[PDB]
């Protein structure tokens, strides 16, 4: 009877995402996530995640116990940026 | 999924054909640049030649005026009939204004011409990118680039082709802001880029200087070899 | 039935223009301010490579000596709009012997961005913001793909657009002064851009009523940005 | 064979004040050595604050007049306020010049104010030229009226005669004065004086009498 | 489905969706109302904000000293047909030297929208065109729509949830042809009324209304001048 | 059915579907009828109120092509519309280059040509009107046409137009048109619009008659029904 | 309708009896699940 | 008409007017603009229907959804 339907949440709801699945984990307490859901346009809350989860590897990477802001930029471009695009990011002088 | 038209956007707002246009330049023979205090150079390589044919109708580097040059990417066909319009609008512009053409006007010619050929159906865009170094407009050294979508845009050290990517990342820790002088060591500084070739032959340079006030200065295989021979001399210090 | 500038959907709108306004998304922010003093306005640059000469990579153009402008999205087609914004107050000038209001400026641009398919092309890819001193004051104005021409107290678009327009919203008022309203739009800048804040990341233009040149700062922006 | 053009007569006069503007003329209509109508007068109020007079070849006189009416209302749509008196001047050049090679034969004058609240007269020809003056005499007679505004208003050729601004009563006065003096030696000029008078107010008319020969 | 692509292709149930379409982009924009009496006939509009400090985008728009038109719909079509509207209206005045008839303008709109109905290669005007005019017999109030049909009429309401605005108009259509301004206009604002959601209000800064009159040029009010209108009003019955 | 997308394709047994789609287009509207006595002819348009907003008067389906000319349209509406400008305009070329009025038996065929150029291309569709054409002359008499949205164009002396096209013409040819006057007919042609489903399973209606013949002089325009009213007084005692 | 029965019968409507979840992967299907079989107080049968 | 026989039902509803909006429909989806537009209205706690309730209870059946699309002024 019920057609309820799942979509992609638009700012407010990834900005409320990361702080659910990055709330229980060692970071520095002074970062900004609104800079994070801008650089997610059209994800899911399970890739949300794996930036939250891979950032954290980035810290083991090094020798650290708390991530810092470049942690989760470079978390970005490893899950979405390392898939969903290769042409437009060193050929982006059509936009700026 | 939906490319197939210059005319459709993406659902997240692409033009696929304009940008597989820029995949066509990779297949092209890479082609460097600077500008220095007084002489501009630009270098090609991957002359390749095959024993049996002239290779004087094989050129890469033209001039449409007498005080501006031209490098070129991409397929062949599409750079000759840009590079035969520019002559004729670098020629009637003086006819229109009694000046001659500054580097900076037939740079927007040809982003324009590209422009208005990438708007209509049924009409294939260029797929070259092409290098304008002039210095030309009273006494003052610039380069500017092309790019198939119809951006003009000015660098200071510039490299396209099969290979820019390491090669442009080579002249950023290269570059000194201390200004190239004494001109030879600007042209060593471009066969210094040029020797991370796809295969660095030596004699696959083709190295073309301007002194900004004579005319152009094609090297020979002789002078050029002189300029190899001076970075193997500096590359004895490692030892 | 959603490829086609002719061809409606069961519900309503294109997704044609909507997908033009989506190529809106992915360019560079810009914040321009209406204030009682005069017009401030602000981008971002992204600069890729410091080879990459800088003054080539424009942002804020003039479109005459007292009318800035402001660009997003697409390149290509944005100096498409600039050439016929500067020909049209130009026309303007040689037949009334005055200069054209910065409403009846986009007036004309309007004119021909509502003329992809409606001839007898594809729509455009650029939101621009239009900021002036003409005899109604200092004005601020905005369009889009659609044609869709609105004033303005305060706008933000580009990328962080929404983000932007959230903050933008909570510290404006009525009573606002220039000098106050250029360091409140750059406090906005660098909350929403993930590098840090410098000299060469930004630049600014403003216009006033008895100062109609100076439709940009240069290196005065170093004062400002060093008392943040 | 066919000719396009032939005169009609007419005289337009126009006095900007200091803060006013007046425009009169006459309003009779003749061809050759006949009347048409002693009732045509050649005042046409624009807007608000602007008069303009027309005149030389009637024919021309009505097209011109209607295609300048329908551009005002173009203007106002397109830019949500009304023409100013400059403004008009400007875009009455282009027209007279866009037919060039086949000219209307018009002499045209406006009047009215400014957006400061002066006066202001602009003078014209029938190619497209155009200057901002103090006061114009168009028409047939309008070599019969120029050298007495010289003396009178521009207090030319005169001597130990201190420069006042002319007043609004003292301006009425000198142009009831003109074309009495000017219907006696022209013969296209007489039958009634059409006046209008534009202050900040709004229009004012006035019709004075004269000889009916 | 196959069907529903192109305007030139008829259906096996006679019936042509691209039409049918562009019923729907009347439906996207706000409601307005328009009717008259027997000497004065207003239209009201409902203006709509974009964000929370722009500027609300204007309905009503002048033409001609006696014609007024509201919209509804694609403002690309609007300004596109007002172009149209206003070179029609000044060639009659400067060829008959006289005001066009209101009933034979319309008459030119239905034949310029048939032919972007019919032919391939444009789509129809999404547009919901109101029309308020005189001619030499008195007021009236004309609509159109995409299909190209135009309705001569007393009272209508077009736009979102306008069916509400319809069923105040019938129950008090015998009160209009006698009463004037004062409450005239107030009659027509009474029925936006049901068009919005039952929390806010009718404000100042939302409305614009337009009057046209036998002794009356055409004339818009917005934002100043409503408050000489909004006097003198009851609230909703809640 | 497949091979039914444009206009200038055949089926493979031999038939244009969209020709065959758009002519029960005009099944869907309301029926109109017409007829022809010794001396005129006689339109008559069963005609629904919308809602209740109409204004009793508005878009109506009986047109007026020439000074002896006019138009029974239904369908369409808006398509009727730009067809009966070409009908006026054909009448007036016809006028500047031979100096008469145009004869009904020639307007028809200009007519239908035309209608017949927009079933033969795949750029336009074919129209979704019929309609009929009446006329009166002192040297040709009374004329009544019909033409289909394929162009077919020829002579009856009753037609219907509408849905009740065979309910209506059941009963028209049990009349002896062939020697009543005019003014008769007008009483007649009321009953026949209001035995069939005038407002059954409808809201509201409104009856429309127009006139041309012998006693109008060969002027073509509205019946003065208005005046005594007596279509509505004697068609409606035929209840029982 | 679990935990308040009244307003439906109160008004006189029926609440719905079968929903359909739609959309994506990834975007949280089987999240509004799982949490809903924490909070239910009835019932609850997971089917393979 | 037959399955809103059971709720407060303002008496401005033209199911005539329901007829022009609704169509393709089969006899259950009927039913389900009905059940919906009850629900609706317990959304804003209001106590009888109105036409406007009907249809919000239409675009939920196909599972629509509408917001300022900023062509339409
Ligand atoms: N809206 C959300 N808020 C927070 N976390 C979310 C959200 N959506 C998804 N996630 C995270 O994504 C993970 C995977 O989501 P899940 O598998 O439930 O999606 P799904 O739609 O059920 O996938 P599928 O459609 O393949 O069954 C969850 O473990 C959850 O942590
Ligand atoms: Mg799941």
């Amino acid at each position: 009877d019920r057609k309820i339907e799942f979509s992609l949440p638009d700012l407010e709801g990834r900005t409320h995402i990361f702080k659910i699945h990055a709330r229980s984990m060692s970071v520095e307490r002074d970062i900004r996530f609104e800079l994070l859901a801008r650089l997610c346009p059209n994800s899911t809350g399970a890739e949300i995640r794996s930036v939250c989860t891979e950032a954290g590897m980035f810290a083991i990477r090094a020798r650290r116990k708390i991530a810092t802001e470049k942690d989760f930029l470079e978390a970005v471009n490893k899950v979405i940026k390392s898939y969903a695009k290769f042409s437009a990011t060193p050929r982006y002088m059509t936009y700026n | 999924s939906y490319d197939r038209a210059i005319t459709v956007f993406s659902p997240d707002g692409h033009l696929f054909q304009v940008e597989y246009a820029q995949e066509a330049v990779k297949k092209g023979s890479t082609a460097v640049g600077v500008r220095g205090r007084d002489i501009v150079v630009l270098g090609v390589e991957k002359k390749s030649v095959a024993k049996l044919q002239d290779e004087r109708t094989v050129r890469k580097i033209c001039a449409l005026d007498d005080n501006v040059c031209m490098a070129f990417a991409g397929l062949t066909a599409d750079a000759r009939i840009v590079i035969n319009r520019a002559r004729v609008e670098c020629q009637s512009h003086r006819l229109t204004v009694e000046d001659p053409v500054t580097v900076e006007y037939i740079t927007r010619y040809i982003a324009s011409l590209k422009q208005r050929y990438t708007q209509s159906n049924g009409r294939r865009p260029f797929g070259i990118s092409a290098l304008i170094v002039g210095f030309d407009f009273d006494g003052t050294p610039r380069l500017y680039q092309t790019d198939p979508s119809g951006t003009y845009h000015a660098w200071k050290a510039n490299a396209i082709g099969r290979g820019a990517k390491s090669v442009r990342e080579f002249l950023e820790k290269n570059y000194t802001d201390e200004a190239i002088e004494t001109d030879d060591l600007t042209i060593k500084l471009v066969i210094k880029a040029l020797l991370e070739v796809v295969q660095s032959g030596g004699k696959n340079i083709e190295l073309a200087v301007m002194r900004r006030d004579q005319s152009l200065k094609i090297l020979n295989p002789e002078e050029i070899e002189k300029y190899v021979a001076e970075i193997e001399k500096e590359k004895e210090e490692n030892e | 039935y959603d490829r086609g500038v002719n061809t409606f959907s069961p519900e309503g709108r294109l997704f044609q223009v909507e997908y033009a306004i989506e190529a809106i998304k992915l360019g560079s922010t810009a914040i321009g301010i209406q204030t009682s003093e005069g017009v401030c306005l602000a981008v971002e640059k992204r600069i890729t490579s410091p080879l990459m000469e800088p003054s080539s990579i424009e942002k804020i153009v003039e479109i005459d000596a007292h009318i800035g402008c402001a660009m997003s999205g697409l390149i290509a087609d944005a100096k498409t709009l600039i050439d016929k914004a500067r020909v049209e107050t130009q026309n303007h000038w040689f037949t009334y012997n005055e200069t054209m209001t910065v409403e009846s400026v986009t007036q004309a641009v309007s004119n021909l961005a509502l003329q992809f398919g409606e001839e007898d092309s594809r729509p455009f890819g650029v939101a621009l913001l239009f900021g002036g001193v003409d005899e109604k004051g200092p004005q601020l104005f905005h369009m889009d793909p659609s044609g869709t021409f609105v004033q303005c107290d305060a706008r933000a678009i580009g990328s962080a657009s929404e983000g932007a327009q959230s903050s933008l919203q909570e510290v404006y008022h009525k009573s606002m002064t220039l000098k106050e309203a250029i360091k409140s739009s750059l406090i906005i800048l660098k909350q929403v851009m993930e590098e840090k804040l410098n000299a060469t990341n930004i630049e600014l233009a403003t216009v006033q009523p008895g100062q109609n040149f100076h439709m940009f700062t240069k290196e005065e922006l170093e004062e400002v940005i060093k008392d943040i | 064979r066919f000719s396009p053009y032939v005169f009609n007569g007419g005289t337009i006069l126009a006095i900007a004040g200091e803060d006013f503007a007046i425009v009169a003329s006459d309003t009779r209509l003749s061809e050759g050595f006949s009347i048409h109508t002693r009732d045509s007068p050649k005042c046409y109020k624009l807007t608000d604050k602007t008069v303009i007079g027309c005149s030389g070849f009637h024919g021309d006189c009505l097209t011109l007049t209607k295609i300048i009416e329908a551009r005002l209302k173009m203007y106002k749509h397109s830019n949500n306020k009304a023409m100013t008196t400059g403004a008009i001047a400007a875009m009455l050049s282009t027209i007279l010049y866009s037919r060039r090679f086949f000219p209307y034969y018009v002499y045209n004058i406006i009047g009215g104010l400014d957006e400061e609240g002066k006066g202001a007269v602009y003078s014209f020809d029938p190619v497209g030229s155009y200057q901002r003056d103090s006061f114009k005499a168009g028409g047939s007679a309008s070599a019969m009226l120029q050298p007495l505004l010289d003396n009178q208003v521009g207090f030319k050729n005169m001597q130990n005669v201190e420069h006042v601004p002319l007043s609004l009563d003292r301006a009425m006065r000198l142009v009831k004065d003109v074309f009495i003096s000017a219907a006696e030696r022209d013969v296209y000029t007489g039958d009634a004086l059409r006046i209008c008078i534009v202050t900040k107010e709004g229009i004012r008319e006035e019709t004075v009498s004269l000889r009916k020969d | 489905n196959q069907y529903d692509n192109d305007v030139t292709v008829w259906s096996p149930q006679g019936r042509i969706h691209q039409i049918e379409y562009a019923m729907e982009a009347v439906k996207q924009g706000s409601a307005t109302v328009g009717l008259k009496s027997k000497t004065h006939a207003v239209l009201v509009a409902l203006k709509r904000a974009q964000s929370e400090l722009a500027a609300h985008q204007k309905k009503i728009l002048h033409v001609d000293n006696h014609i007024g038109i509201s919209i509804a719909g694609l403002t690309a079509d609007a300004r596109l047909l007002c172009n149209f509207m206003r070179q029609e209206c000044l060639d009659s005045r400067f060829v008959f030297d006289r005001p066009l008839p209101v009933s034979r303008l319309v008459s030119l709109i239905g034949s310029k929208t048939q032919i972007p109905t019919q032919r391939y290669g444009r789509r129809p005007y999404g547009v919901g065109l109101l029309i308020a005019g005189y001619d030499d017999m008195g007021p009236h109030i004309f609509q159109t729509c995409p299909s190209a049909n135009y309705f001569d009429c007393r009272a209508m309401s077009i736009g979102a949830r306008s069916q509400s605005a319809r069923t105040y108009l019938e129950r008090h259509m015998s009160e209009f042809m006698e009463c004037n301004l004062n409450e005239l206009v107030k009659h027509g604002l009474r029925a936006l009324r049901e068009t919005l959601p039952a929390e806010q209000d009718l404000t100042t800064k939302n409305v614009s209304i337009g009057i046209v009159g036998k002794d009356l040029e055409f004339t818009i009010y917005d934002d100043d001048d409503v408050s000489p209108f909004l006097e003198g009003l009851e609230e909703r019955p809640q | 059915t497949g091979y039914d997308l444009s206009a200038s394709t055949f089926s493979p047994d031999g038939r244009v579907f969209q020709v065959e789609y758009a002519m029960k287009a005009v099944e869907n509207s309301s029926t109109a009828i017409g007829i022809r006595c010794k001396d005129g002819v006689v339109f008559g348009v069963e005609k629904l109120v919308l809602s209740k907003l109409y204004e009793e008067g508005s878009n109506k389906r009986l047109f007026n092509v020439d000074r002896h000319v006019g138009m029974a349209v239904a369908g369409l509406l808006a398509d009727a519309r730009s067809l009966a400008d070409i009908a006026r305009e054909e009448a007036s070329n016809f006028r500047s280059n031979f100096g008469y009025n145009i004869p009904l038996k020639h307007l028809a065929d200009r007519v239908a040509m035309y209608v017949h150029a927009y079933t033969l291309y795949s750029a336009v569709r074919p129209f979704g009107c019929s309609f009929m054409l009446g006329s009166y002359s002192v040297n040709d008499g009374a004329q009544l046409y019909m033409i289909d949205p394929s162009g077919v164009s020829y002579g009856y002396w009753g037609c219907a137009i509408g849905k009740a096209r065979q309910a209506a013409k059941t009963e028209i040819e049990k009349l002896q048109m062939k020697e009543m006057t005019c003014r008769d007919i007008v009483k007649e042609v009321a009953k026949i619009i209001y035995i069939v489903h005038d407002e059954v399973k409808d809201k509201a209606f409104e009856l429309e008659l127009s006139w041309v013949g012998e006693l109008t002089n060969g002027r073509h325009e509205i019946v003065p029904k208005d005046i005594r009213e007596e279509a509505e007084k004697y068609a409606k005692e035929s209840l029982k | 309708p679990l935990l308040h029965p009244e307003r439906f019968v109160n008004l006189g409507i029926e609440p719905p009896k079968g929903v359909l979840l739609f959309g994506p992967p990834g975007t949280g299907k089987t999240l509004c699940a799982r949490a809903v079989a924490n909070r239910t107080d009835a019932c609850f049968i997971r089917v393979i | 008409q037959i399955h809103s026989r059971k709720m407060n039902v303002s008496p401005d509803v033209n199911y005539e007017e329901l007829a022009r909006c609704t169509d393709d429909f089969n006899g259950a989806q009927c039913k389900a603009v009905c059940v919906e537009a009850g629900m609706i209205a317990l959304r804003r706690g209001a106590t009888e229907l109105t036409h406007e309730d009907y249809m919000e209870g239409i675009l939920e059946v196909q599972a629509k959804k509408k917001a300022n699309l900023q062509y339409y002024a």
